[PDB]
């Protein structure tokens, strides 16, 4: 008896960044220095804002 | 201290009902339909309609 909350449009918007050939590599060093954790995402947010 | 199921105004099958809805107008009138007592003076208001 779900009701999806995710419209047809979204997963569109995540199937084509999936399909981006130009992601910007740049975001992974931002992850790299992220790892999972709290403390250093909540240091780094305007960065990740940005 | 705080709640007992059995003496409730509100027993859990009729927020069984209301979690499963898919909130609209019709859900607002089966929500409203399910308070009706279930009594004989109101089986004849029942009746009448």
């Amino acid at each position: 008896s779900l009701a999806h909350v995710v419209d047809q449009a979204v997963i569109e918007t995540v199937q084509d960044t999936a399909y981006d050939t130009a992601y910007p590599a740049f975001f992974y060093v931002v992850e790299a220095m992220i790892h999972g954790f709290e403390e250093k995402f909540v240091m780094n947010v305007p960065l990740v804002s940005l | 201290q705080l709640f007992a199921e059995y003496r409730e105004w509100h027993r859990s099958p009729m927020g069984k009902y209301a979690a499963e809805c898919l909130p609209s107008l019709v859900s607002i009138s089966g929500m409203t339909a399910m308070h009706i007592k279930m009594s004989p003076m109101a089986y004849i208001a029942q009746a009448k309609l």
